[PDB]
């Protein structure tokens, strides 16, 4: 039910449409969705903080069209 | 193109390097305080 925004390390900017509920996982699943990426090469990171796959937004208090960055890892 | 980290929040120019400002994101999850 809302819009949030997520930033690649190489600038650019993928909007997204979530809900609250979303858990940390679900977001990754959209970013696949979206962009291709698969979901356990993702870090998403909040104001300095890695966001728990099991945790939801509201979880983090991550109201509207808050920016997250997204950050590659290795498998 | 400044850059921007997402663990510390220093900024980078557009001139800094793509891949070692990359390489010091990354790094942060070996080691949280970097200076
Ligand atoms: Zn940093």
């Amino acid at each position: 039910s809302m819009q949030i925004f997520v930033k690649t390390l190489t600038g650019k900017t993928i909007t997204l449409e979530v809900e609250p509920s979303d858990t940390i996982e679900n977001v990754k699943a959209k970013i696949q969705d979206k962009e291709g990426i698969p979901p356990d090469q993702q870090r998403l990171i909040f104001a300095g903080k890695q966001l728990e796959d099991g945790r939801t937004l509201s979880d983090y208090n991550i109201q509207k069209e808050s920016t997250l960055h997204l950050v590659l890892r290795l498998r | 193109s400044w850059k921007v980290c997402p663990m510390c929040s220093e900024q980078f120019p557009p001139d800094y390097d793509q891949q070692v400002f990359e390489r010091h994101v990354q790094t942060h999850f070996d080691q949280n305080v970097l200076n």
